[PDB]
């Protein structure tokens, strides 16, 4: 056997093939069919309240930005802090709107 | 279009004839009318003629209400409750159906609210 050395030596071993991942199985559930099978399966009233609830958990948090642990009360950090913040709603548009587009994984799996 | 029980006449052939004589003609009319006026009533009662055929033996007159065999396959009562409250459960608003519970609370400051007004809040 090699001895030990630092750095990799193998590799996640994912499926991936022509760029196109193959780790389910089942043709439906791959990436071509499966944005109309979850279309699908949308349209069934449980499947969908089950989802619309989790979503709407999400959705009723607030955000904030703090300072670090360890360095609550240094003026830099609160100015860094007011900076963020003073980010989130400099936007096109809401953040809140952001939050929302990004439960769409909820369906697909992920979001980009 | 449910039609159990309703009455029936069997009358020969020679009766319903355009040309038959004004007896029948007259026996015709006075069973429309009966068909027509006939209701359930403390006076309800029929004399009607009654002849078995030698050769037969069935009776060439009748009066007799019409009878069904089978009975329907599938209960609608209960399908159309379980759409209406898969319709209900999309929206979370059973309370329509269950009224309002001691355990939910319409309030978004109480810890008790309940996910439609969780939802009023977004």
């Amino acid at each position: 056997l090699p001895p030990f050395r630092m750095g990799e030596v193998g590799s996640l071993g994912l499926k991936v093939k022509n760029g196109r991942i193959y780790e389910e199985p089942r043709q439906a559930l791959r990436f071509p069919e499966s944005i109309k099978t979850f279309q699908l399966m949308m349209r069934d009233p449980a499947v969908a309240a089950s989802v619309n609830i989790i979503k709407m958990f999400v959705r009723k948090v607030n955000w904030r930005f703090v300072p670090p642990k360890g360095k609550e009360q240094d003026p830099k950090m609160l100015e860094r802090a007011d900076f963020f913040n003073s980010l989130m709603d400099d936007m096109e548009h809401d953040w809140a709107d952001f939050i929302n587009s990004v439960m769409s994984f909820c369906t697909y799996g992920f979001c980009v | 279009r449910d039609l159990v029980g309703m009455p029936k006449i069997g009358l020969p052939p020679d009766y319903l004839d355009e040309n038959a004589e004004p007896e029948k003609k007259a026996f015709v009319q006075y069973c429309k009318t009966v068909v027509n006026d006939m209701i359930a009533n403390d006076r309800a009662g029929l004399i009607w003629p009654r002849y078995i055929d030698p050769d037969t033996k069935e009776d060439i007159f009748e009066f007799s209400l019409v009878s069904r065999q089978g009975a329907k396959a599938y209960d609608t009562g209960s399908i159309i409750d379980r759409y209406s409250k898969q319709i209900m459960m999309a929206f979370m608003s059973d309370v329509l159906a269950m009224g309002q519970s001691k355990y939910g609370s319409f309030s978004l400051a109480d810890s008790k609210t309940s996910l439609l007004a969780m939802s009023v809040d977004i």
